[PDB]
């Protein structure tokens, strides 16, 4: 009898909602007002809340149809618009799962097929690939791995091609993030996008987060008047703190590249920040021949 | 009680104001408590072109910080730690303890 | 599932012992009643309901 | 039916308080400004009539500029 | 199009008014300074609306009242200065060197 | 007489449509009308998107049968079991598919590589073909090899194992035939000429500018073989390396975003790019650099023989008496580009018209040089 | 400044001793004070100063 009952509410249109507060004591809270003239906002929510997407908040007492401990303060739940009870638990993460996150599960590049790039390859292989595997050596030493790499030099040298070859080789997921993409019209949106990027990364482990730009994620201005450009700064700072906030993960590998030759926007002092320096070597005649 | 500054800024009306206030309220009941603000620069900005683009939010948050001080509230056992990268956007009321 | 939904309100003020001001979120501001099974001691000035 | 408007809350902080508080501390030494405010605020409320008799209106708005700290 | 040049309208202005009666088509007189706006979108949208309006009313006479903004080109094609005045200046050109009129639009410049 | 007939025309169409709407009304229906401006014997069943408009969304899937994908401010509701068949392609929404945002919702059709909503000028085939050639002669020869030849005979290039460039650059003064040349090939080459004015792309609010660049490229990809004509990209073309100083950052972001798409994972396809600069110097090294820009096609001071070809073009319209020869005058005349050469000729016809003669004369020509020599110097 | 985009351009004099006497009189009609005062003296007390 119960099985048919629940099923009917699932067939769409259906309300998904977001649980803001887990808690299961101290009911009552408040939403909406009267009118007349003079304007100051107010909002509230307690006990357990779900805020449904007409922008309405609801008070429910818990059911065992899904367990509340298994639920979180910030979880998507599937609700039966009748009594407003949580029929089911939905997956993890809210809102956008990044508005343009490109996943490359297996790149098509290999570095064993291009020689004459050689000097750069030697350094690259040694940087990324070696900590994951060689972990046992690291553990005995007691030093830890890096987490970020910097590559600088004249663009368009096929610097990126080698990054795509290492990703193919290593068996991490390659995640391409472009720096103007994080920038939005919308206010504070990017920090959520980066936090999410990080979170998706945690689940995927290993991963390479490839960050194009250190110009649209490498400015923050040291100008006195800089307030208007606050958005740009907030995002950049967010990345740096997200790195500084905790103590490293060996689930993420981050590689950063420039797109205009050399700026100063400090992001390299710790190794939880960037610490490895790859330089493009000026062209060697022998190398050019080899490529040819 | 840990603050990440760019989660306080949102694209919704009066959330920064609602959030800070409640947060401050919770500290007085619960006292003693330390509120650690890491890299305030969502509070850092006195404007110059005198916008209200995103800039109205800057004014919203700043005003809240001052409102708590200007009030009949006393951080009774409440401690505040701020982190700033470059200091130049301080208010004239902060110089005074 | 048969059980009734719970709307959140705050009391603005108490008008009569039968009338209350609540600013609800099914609709707008309303004047509402209250159960005669409920205490007078719970009437307290400015509370969540 | 008619009912009067009522409310008195905010979560952006708007208080009507039945308890006055404090006094001037080491923040004092207001005296020059004190005298000007004594004339502005207190007299038109206390005595409306005196101002009408001479024929001159009271104030409606006052501006304070300076840091609130 | 033609260019009428002299110390502000003592006969420039006179001659234009006179000519519209003669010619027996719609006269539209635009104040050119007014195209200048210190707002990123506004100024370009206006010049493109100005051209849009011409096309409907064709044949038509365009009287362009003098600007400050036709005075500056420099040797850059855009600058870190007041960008907009040259951004606008370019679109005036694009409209002109894109499409030639024998009579659909007649231009009087001042 | 006409009126009787017109009334009969409304009425006959009305009865058939009333029956069809009664029927379409049941079970609801997509965005609200039919507009025809193609044929009815070719009807798509893929429609463009980047957001999912839903109105009903009837379908077949086992986990539910009327699944929906939104992201809209009110009703952003989604599938109740992730990644289960929802839209029915573009049923009951006409662009229902998937949201760019994502909520682990089914993709029968992508949120990228689509024409979607736009603000675009697409300009069907011109009519012009040779109108300032003579010193524009070199520019023609090269442009055919770059643009036309790959589309005409692609199969040849593959055997060799050569791939042709993706962009060419135009410089020198516009309206001299630098401009004409791009339309003249556009008409010959038979591929859509898409005109974007870079200056327009510039917007009052950030992130929008990037969005535009992106939209252009998605459309460009779908259609394969197209020409993107960039009108005087320098507004969002280079000048610039200074890294901001107050909204020199916003224009720089657009410039950098274009690079990403070009240097990126995309490949060329059959897509051709024509760039237009004043003096190429302005532009930044990133814009110049190979792996996007390779050939720069130039303009030039036209040789004497050249001038004559342009005059030769003009002389078919213009009533003449050929017993005199324009080339001798032309050697004596200032050396100047193609546009002044047509203009002196054009001036020449007027003098006739005042003279009350119908044929050209030697006399007309003498006069033109004095004005023109004055006009450059203002 | 180009003539005929002009018509009249009119001077407004800087204030004077005669002038000051009579503005004072206008103002006084708004409020009540003693009768038997010589105002004439009072304007004179004033140096130059705005209306």
């Amino acid at each position: 009898e119960n099985s048919e009952k629940i099923k009917v509410n699932k067939t769409l249109p259906y309300l998904v909602s977001n649980v803001i507060e887990l808690l299961d004591v101290d009911p009552n809270d408040q939403e909406e007002d009267g009118a007349n003239i003079d304007l100051d906002s107010q909002r509230k929510g307690k006990c357990a809340v779900i805020k449904t997407s007409t922008r309405q908040t609801y008070f429910l007492p818990v059911i065992g149809l899904v367990d509340a401990e298994k639920l979180k303060p910030g979880d998507l739940v599937g609700v039966n618009k009748d009594s407003y009870l949580i029929l089911e638990t939905l997956p993890t993460e809210y809102d956008s799962r990044v508005k343009a996150m490109e996943v490359d599960e297996r790149p098509t590049e290999q570095y064993s097929d291009i020689g004459g790039l050689d000097k750069q390859i030697q350094e690259l292989v040694e940087a990324i690939v070696l900590p994951m595997n060689h972990k046992e050596k690291f553990e005995n030493l007691g030093i830890q791995p890096p987490k970020g790499v910097l590559m600088y030099g004249p663009p368009g040298t096929g610097k990126t091609l080698l990054a795509r070859a290492c990703a193919a080789q290593t068996k991490a997921t390659f995640l391409k993030l472009a720096g103007p993409q994080l920038v939005q019209m919308f206010i504070g949106d990017g920090a959520k996008l980066v936090r999410d990027a990080f979170a998706l990364a945690k689940e995927k482990a290993p991963s390479i987060i490839f960050i194009d730009e250190l110009d649209a994620i490498g400015t923050k201005r040291f100008d006195s008047e800089k307030a208007g450009d606050r958005e740009v700064q907030r995002t950049m700072l967010e990345l740096l703190n997200q790195l500084d906030g905790f103590q490293p993960n060996t689930q993420v590998k981050v590689i950063a590249a420039t797109n205009r030759v050399d700026i100063l926007d400090p992001a390299l002092l710790r190794s939880g920040r960037l610490d490895r320096k790859i330089e493009f070597p000026m062209p060697n005649e022998e190398a050019r021949a080899r490529i040819m | 009680l840990k603050v990440v500054s760019s989660s306080i800024v949102d694209k919704y009306i009066g959330e920064s104001a609602r959030l800070i206030r409640e947060m401050f309220n919770y500290a007085r009941d619960h006292q003693p408590c330390i509120i650690f603000m890491d890299e305030i620069d969502a509070i850092g900005g006195r404007r110059f072109s005198e916008g209200t683009s995103a800039d109205r939010e800057i004014q919203r948050t700043l005003m809240e910080l001052l409102n708590q001080m200007d009030g009949f509230d006393t951080l009774h056992r409440v401690k505040m730690i701020m982190a700033t990268n470059r200091p130049d956007t301080l208010d004239p009321a902060l110089l005074r303890p | 599932l048969q059980s009734v939904g719970q709307i959140v309100g705050e009391v603005l003020k108490q008008l009569t012992e039968e009338k209350f001001i609540v600013k609800a979120t099914n609709g707008p501001r309303y004047v509402v009643g209250c159960r005669r099974q409920l205490d007078k001691s719970k009437l307290k000035p400015g509370t969540r309901v | 039916d008619v009912l009067p408007p009522e409310a008195d809350s905010s979560i952006m902080m708007l208080t009507s308080d039945q308890k006055p508080d404090v006094m001037y501390a080491d923040i004092g030494g207001m005296d020059i400004q004190k005298q000007e405010v004594r004339e502005a605020v207190e007299l038109p409320l206390t005595h409306f009539e005196l101002y009408k008799q001479i024929g001159i209106d009271p104030p409606r708005g006052v501006l304070m500029y300076g840091p609130p700290g | 199009g033609v260019i009428l040049y002299g110390p502000p309208g003592t006969g420039k202005t006179l001659l234009a008014k006179a000519v519209a009666n003669q010619t027996s088509a719609t006269f539209l007189r635009v104040v050119g300074s007014e195209l200048i706006q210190k707002y990123l979108g506004d100024g370009p949208k206006l010049v493109r609306e100005l051209f849009r309006v011409a096309e409907e009313h064709a044949p038509s006479i365009v009287f362009i009242d003098e600007i400050d903004a036709i005075g500056t080109k420099r040797y850059d094609s855009n600058s870190g200065g007041e960008r907009e005045i040259q951004r606008t200046m370019l679109e005036l050109l694009n409209q002109l060197d894109g499409f030639d009129s024998r009579g659909d639009v007649k231009v009087i410049m001042a | 007489i006409k009126q009787v007939e017109d009334d009969i025309q409304q009425l006959l169409k009305k009865i058939n449509e009333l029956t069809g709407i009664k029927e379409s009304d049941t079970g609801l229906a997509p965005p609200a009308l039919w507009d025809l401006a193609a044929d009815k014997q070719t009807l798509q069943s893929e429609q463009p998107l980047q957001v999912a408009r839903c109105t009903k969304i009837i379908n077949a899937d086992s986990e539910d049968p009327k699944y929906i994908i939104n992201v809209k401010q009110f009703a952003k509701f989604v599938v109740d079991l992730s990644d289960q068949v929802a839209p029915t392609d573009i049923e009951e929404g006409m662009r229902v598919g998937v949201d760019r945002n994502k909520y682990q919702i089914h993709i029968p059709l992508p949120p990228k590589i689509d024409p979607t909503v736009t603000m675009m000028q697409v300009e069907e085939k011109p009519d012009v073909t040779y109108s300032d050639v003579g010193g524009c002669k070199e520019q023609i020869e090269k442009l055919r090899e770059v643009v036309e030849t790959p589309l005409l005979h692609p199969e040849r290039f593959v055997n060799l194992g050569i791939e042709p460039p993706k962009g060419v650059l135009l410089f020198g003064p516009p309206g001299t035939g630098k401009t004409l040349c791009a339309r003249a090939v556009a008409n010959r080459t038979d591929a859509c000429f898409i005109r974007v004015i870079g200056s327009e792309l510039v917007q009052k609010y950030v992130g929008e500018g990037a969005r535009m660049v992106r939209e252009l490229f998605e459309m460009a990809r779908t259609k394969k073989a197209c020409l993107i004509f960039f009108d005087e990209i320098d507004a969002i073309g280079g000048a610039r390396f200074d890294d901001g100083a107050g909204g020199d950052n916003e224009v720089q972001r657009t410039m950098l975003e274009l690079i990403n798409q070009l240097d990126g994972f995309d490949p060329r396809g059959n897509i051709k790019v024509l760039m237009a600069t004043n003096r190429p110097d302005t532009l930044d090294p990133a814009l110049m650099r190979p792996g996007r820009l390779d050939r720069k096609i130039e303009f030039s001071l036209p040789d004497l023989e050249g001038r004559t070809h342009i005059f030769k073009i003009h002389a078919r319209s213009m009533s003449v008496e050929r017993d005199i020869r324009f080339e001798l005058l032309a050697r004596l005349c200032p050396n100047s580009t193609g546009a002044e050469i047509r203009s002196v000729c054009t001036e020449a016809g007027m003098f006739a018209i005042r003279a009350r003669r119908k044929i050209a004369t030697e006399k007309d020509f003498l006069e033109a040089v004095n004005k023109v020599i004055k006009s450059y110097a203002k | 400044l180009r003539p005929g985009r002009i018509d009249r351009k009119i001077e407004f004099p800087p204030p004077n001793e005669e002038a000051r006497l009579d503005i004072l009189k206008i103002h006084s009609r708004k409020m009540n004070l003693t009768r038997g005062i010589n105002l004439r003296k009072i304007a004179e007390l004033m140096p130059g100063a705005s209306g």
